[PDB]
């Protein structure tokens, strides 16, 4: 926890200074959460701690020529990424989570920026002629990875509901003018209980350019973007399957 | 003998108050004052107000009652019942005297809202949704003219087996309700219960006996033609052999007792498939009505 | 009496109770003024406080 | 048979209506509803929740879609001359027809499409400048100059610390909307305006970029109410949906 | 068998028996066949004031007197108000003539 | 472990079922068993031929008409249950006349 | 002709319903039923009176049809196989098929078929050995060695004094059973799974028998619940039933 | 069924007489009537103006 | 009244009891919580008794 564990670096590319920013709303970790009930003869447990520190995954780069960049979950929780050492194994799984966003910038470039989460985010795909009914899901593009992927269509949202109605969901404004934080909680979102470790993924992350980066010539032409994550209140377990030893 | 213990994930304070019923309002606030008001002072133009505060002739004095209109009407159609008002027309079910369609008397039919792009639209504003059903049965000639004659209906639970021919014993069993009734009585109104396994409608891996979800392996989305085994319909002719009239049947579905769970920004594209929202990618279309310039309108 | 979701479970406290009565005289699912389990309104202790000031600190 | 009396209004069917239901398995609970979050009360909530607003909606082609939501206010001309100008009709067409209030406006026929907006500046950190934003009434034109829009209701804004503004519609009602016995005789609407003018050019200190953007806001309060639940009408089916 | 429906003001005109407004969902309709007792309804009070009066009171677009923007005639259905619509039930025509 | 029985026993601070109150939990009972009410009869009355000329048929209440039935009551000894009846009455065309 | 409504669901016909029924015979008292022990109030209390289960279910002819319900513990390898699997599906095939708690299975949709088991030994008096149950959870792989197996859950049997053990097994639920909205598109099922395995030899001294018969039952506990009656197909038919 | 009568004087339709209505649309509330003066109560008051 | 099995044997205590009534309010043949002849739920003194120590003797 703290700052430090394993990853002890504080300092980004632009090797920033003079205190943090978080603008918090709550009252520092407000309490423990539920457990909740089932209808079967299973039942989980708790990791307690190892998942409790802070993780920062890759920092992808922002251009003009730049359309938006998504996530799945909990698809950067398992190998596909930092962890991975107590992801593949259980079949339950539920947690809350930190999210904070870092971008950083001089006092001469502009544009904005708009970060989302979409609860059971399924993509519709590419499509355009595609002809699927129910054949087979593809898996080759809902979990591209830990770094994220460009969309296609940015305004139709690469699935066919229109961005402009996007702030119905939790949303910041990640502003290059003023501000450059963004702290989001998400709490658990499943009509079950609890989840499995398979194609049942939760809530996507979603980030889109509306205002375009500029600049003028010679300055920075590239600007990066950090992603973090806390996973409060997690569980792991479930396990049974062929020749046990 | 132990060593290592580590929750916390807590936070300790003012997490409730006092327990009342006070569910009324009373004035709140008045005024302050800040500066020398003007319109070109230097810093900011049009300054703001204030006011206090009152509620209808419960709230202060009901002296007089003055309200915007003299009681028109009713100010509360917009619950989710309200928008949720109309049956809509959802089967279609046709019965020839002889065809192709429909030749050996029964018609399987089941649950859905892609028969209606409309419907679909006005469902897929919520991920979650909870609610009851209710059914409505209209049987007339092509040429709208009552016969007399016999009708049986019949509900299948998810995961009961498909009678196919006149002969099956599914249409006997006992399991399966059943309704008889002429046609020239008045339409069967009919109520069916929330029969989902979960606690809101969702699909993916929800129908067969048999495995589903995403990325198969052990399991086909098929069962046959009828894929998602659920809470499908049946109906025949009563009699040992073919009837003497053509028949139109037709359906009416109704929710009741609706709750809806997490909107979603509602759509911006034509339907295309079953289950899988996908859509022309290549003819990607504006929303709203473009005009020539923004000066002008 | 009163059951808490239906028959073991929670989470269908003041959602679900009874089942149903007769063709005539029959009723729903809903909650009352009276004879609850508990009020949920009972917080905002603050309701106005002081106008602006709060902390000019810095 | 009963000492009854025979009913002139039965045997029908209403497609409105409700009554006497028929369950038709008894043995039967279904699952008990945890609490979810997120549960929606009325279909209001939607109406005052902040959505981004179309208001350059001059493209039509597939890549230059982006530009739809955002104008700029690049330094060129900086006296006098006017921005955009648009209606306030949230269910007919153009602005309001991208939003939501105008998409849940397509579901009734008393509506307002009206009250706040909000504009967000994304000028860079040095751009320096005041726009004139400015309302008309129903029934009037609008202004042929800045100072006639001046009068009246108007704001002032600025990019020194702003970055940010929130103008309110107030909410008139005064003649007959529509009272068509039949179509095609009448053709009498009008709506006020809003506008936006250059009231000084766009400063800029030398290094920093010459194009902004303003983007906009749209939502409401908790005043009026839609009413007089009618069938929406659209065009968003294909015909071929297996 | 017949079919009866209200159309509520300003809402569109079923032309042919083909049209789906005849379908819709929002249009409160009624079915009854000729043979049961008469078809007793009621109706609210519909009007868009405290009082009966015309004027500029129909149309989505403008009206009242002295037109500029606005035609009270809304093609031959002038004035868009209360109307009624009715059906003979059936894919194709009736073997009766009705009064 | 210790015990707890609902909110009926101990506190009843929070409600926290297994399922949000999806449906009943007692579809179990004898009654609930023994629900539908299988076709057990067919007695058929032709016009003319052998089965049954004369108009008259003559049939008694038995359940080996239906082995499934029988399957399903003999799994005890001994029971005591009321009955009913319901008929139906159609031509093989399916086609109700006056009579 | 009374104050009364012509009411859109009468006339009709219903299967699973109720309501005013009617008496034939007024003048009648049937014999008043004394107390008779052995009165059954619930389908449940017999899905958990203890029933023997085959697992050796390999003969299909009728002499041999007895040793369908116990399998060999001889002493040949005593090291490190398998003895015998099985699932967990109470009402598909197999093992529980044969059961009572299969057998009311075969009555409704969701089932649990899991929860306590036991084991009889019939060792003459002077053997003794160890043998290893282990259950694996759903959605998991069976051992490929009993190191592995020994892993997750387990005990350890033996036959000095124990002459009985009885594993439970703990019931979870994740994931779809069956959303078919058609059948032939989808064949996913899976279940966990249980396996035994022997520890040590068999020991016995010189004297005794060397081949042992362990026997298994079957039951569970006040947990789980049937739901959703329906109707039972089967073949228990021959046509000809005069 | 129920233990009624049959009714000797149902099916029948009469032109100056009343019952139970139907309403058409429930999610509806009409404009609530201000007090505008000069409301006239009685068909009189016009016999001795 | 009461009756006890319905004339004058026994065993029909509480199995069968009154007849029916109108076809608009019935009822049929059950038992309550409150009026009984004799509540058979008395007995059970002991629940939990000491742990294991019962009777070491051997
Ligand atoms: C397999 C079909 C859906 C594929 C996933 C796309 C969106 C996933 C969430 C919406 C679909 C399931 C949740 C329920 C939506 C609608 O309200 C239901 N059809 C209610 O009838
Ligand atoms: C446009 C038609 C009327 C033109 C003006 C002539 C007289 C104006 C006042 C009377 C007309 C509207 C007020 C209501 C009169 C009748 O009571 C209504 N038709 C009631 O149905």
């Amino acid at each position: 926890s703290d700052r430090v564990a394993q990853l002890t670096i504080g300092n980004s590319t632009i090797t920033t200074q003079e205190a943090a920013n978080i603008i918090v709303g709550y009252g520092e970790w407000p309490s423990y959460c539920s457990d909740s009930d089932a209808t079967a003869v299973d039942k989980p447990t708790r990791p307690d701690v190892s998942v409790n520190r802070f993780y920062t995954l890759d920092t992808k780069l922002w251009e003009k020529s730049s359309k938006g960049w998504y996530w799945k979950f909990p698809d950067v929780l398992t190998e596909t990424g930092v962890f991975g050492q107590n992801a593949q194994f259980h079949y339950l799984y539920r947690s809350g989570f930190c999210i904070h966003v870092q971008c950083n910038a001089s006092k001469f470039h502009q544009g904005a920026l708009l970060v989302a989460v979409l609860p059971e985010y399924v993509i519709g795909s590419v499509a355009g002629g595609t002809g699927t009914e129910d054949t087979h899901p593809p898996y080759k593009q809902t979990q591209p990875g830990a770094d994220g992927f460009e969309l296609q269509h940015p305004y139709v949202l690469d699935a066919g509901i229109p961005i402009s109605q996007l702030t119905v969901c939790p949303h910041q404004w990640i502003n290059l003018r003023t501000n450059n934080c963004a702290t989001i909680i998400v709490p658990y979102i499943n009509a079950l209980p609890f989840d499995s470790a398979l194609n049942h993924c939760n809530f996507g992350l979603l980030v889109v350019p509306i205002s375009p980066l500029d600049y003028d010539q010679g300055a920075t032409p590239v600007i990066p973007i950090t992603i973090t994550l806390a996973p409060m209140c997690s569980e792991f377990a479930g396990l049974r399957q062929a020749v046990t030893q | 003998g132990d060593r290592v213990a580590d929750v916390i994930e807590s936070s300790i304070g003012d997490s409730v108050s006092r327990a009342l019923t006070r569910a009324l309002p009373a004035p709140t606030g008045q005024d302050t004052q800040v500066s020398s008001h003007r319109l070109d002072t230097g810093k900011v133009p049009a300054l703001q107000a204030a006011e206090i505060g009152a509620s209808s002739n419960a709230s202060d004095e009901s002296m007089i009652e003055t309200r915007c209109v003299l009681n028109s009407h009713s100010t509360a159609e917009t619950t989710l019942d309200s928008f949720f008002s109309r049956a809509g027309l959802v089967g279609e079910i046709d019965l020839p005297l002889e065809g192709t369609t429909n030749p050996n008397g029964y018609a399987n039919w089941d649950i859905d809202i892609t028969g209606y792009a409309q419907m679909r639209r006005k469902v897929e504003l919520f991920t979650y949704m909870r609610f009851d059903a209710e059914f409505t049965f209209v049987a007339c000639t092509p040429t709208g003219q009552v016969v007399p004659q016999l009708l049986q209906y019949m509900f299948v639970p998810p995961g009961a087996p498909e009678p196919d021919s006149r002969e099956s014993l599914a249409w006997q069993t006992a399991t399966n309700p059943s309704v008889f009734v002429k046609l020239s009585d008045p339409p069967a109104q009919v109520s069916v219960p929330f029969m989902s396994p979960a606690s809101a409608y969702q699909w993916f891996y929800d129908g067969y006996p048999t495995f589903g979800e995403h990325k198969q392996e052990k399991d086909l989305e098929y069962g046959a033609c009828p894929n998602n085994m659920m809470g499908t319909f049946s109906v025949r002719t009563v009699g040992t052999s073919k009837s003497k009239y053509p028949l139109v049947i037709r359906i009416y579905m109704r929710m009741k007792h609706v709750r809806a769970w997490i909107p979603r920004p509602m759509r911006n594209q034509n339907y295309l498939f079953k289950a899988n929202p996908n859509y022309a990618g290549n003819f990607i279309k504006p929303t709203g009505a473009s005009r020539t310039a923004i000066t002008t309108l | 009496s009163h059951e808490n979701s239906n028959s073991a479970t929670e989470g269908s406290t003041i959602n679900y109770t009874t089942i149903n009565y007769y063709k005539d005289s029959y009723a729903a699912t809903a909650g009352k003024q009276s004879l609850k389990q508990d009020p949920d309104k009972f917080a905002n202790p603050v309701k106005d406080i002081f106008t602006e000031m709060a902390a000019p600190l810095k | 048979g009963f000492p009854t009396e025979l009913k002139p209004g039965t045997n029908q069917f209403l497609t409105t209506d409700d009554g006497v239901s028929a369950p038709i398995l008894p043995n039967f609970h279904p699952t008990p509803c945890i609490h979810i979050p997120g549960e929606v009360r009325n279909l209001l909530e939607l109406c005052q929740v902040e959505t981004i607003l179309e208001v350059n909606n001059v493209p039509t082609n597939a890549t230059s879609l982006m530009e739809r939501l955002r104008f700029p206010v690049s330094a060129q001309a900086g006296k006098g001359e006017l921005c955009a100008v648009f209606r306030a009709d949230p269910g007919r067409s153009g602005p309001w027809q991208s939003t939501l209030l105008g998409q849940l406006c397509g579901y009734y026929t008393q509506w307002s499409g009206s009250l706040e907006v909000t504009f967000m500046f994304t000028g860079s950190f040095m751009a320096t400048g005041k726009m004139l934003i400015a309302y008309t009434p129903p029934g009037g034109p609008l202004p042929k100059d800045r100072a006639t829009a001046m009068l009246g209701t108007h704001v002032i804004w600025d990019f020194g610390l702003q970055s940010s503004v929130t103008l309110v519609i107030p909410w008139i009602s005064n003649t007959h909307y529509r009272a068509h016995a039949r179509d095609g005789v009448f053709d009498y609407y009008t709506t006020g305006l809003v506008s936006i003018w250059y009231q000084t050019n766009y400063v800029v200190p030398i290094g920093a970029p010459n194009t902004a953007y303003i983007i906009a806001l749209a939502a409401a309060q908790k005043n009026f109410t839609m009413k007089l639940c009618k069938d929406a009408s659209d065009i968003l089916q294909t015909g071929t949906i297996q």
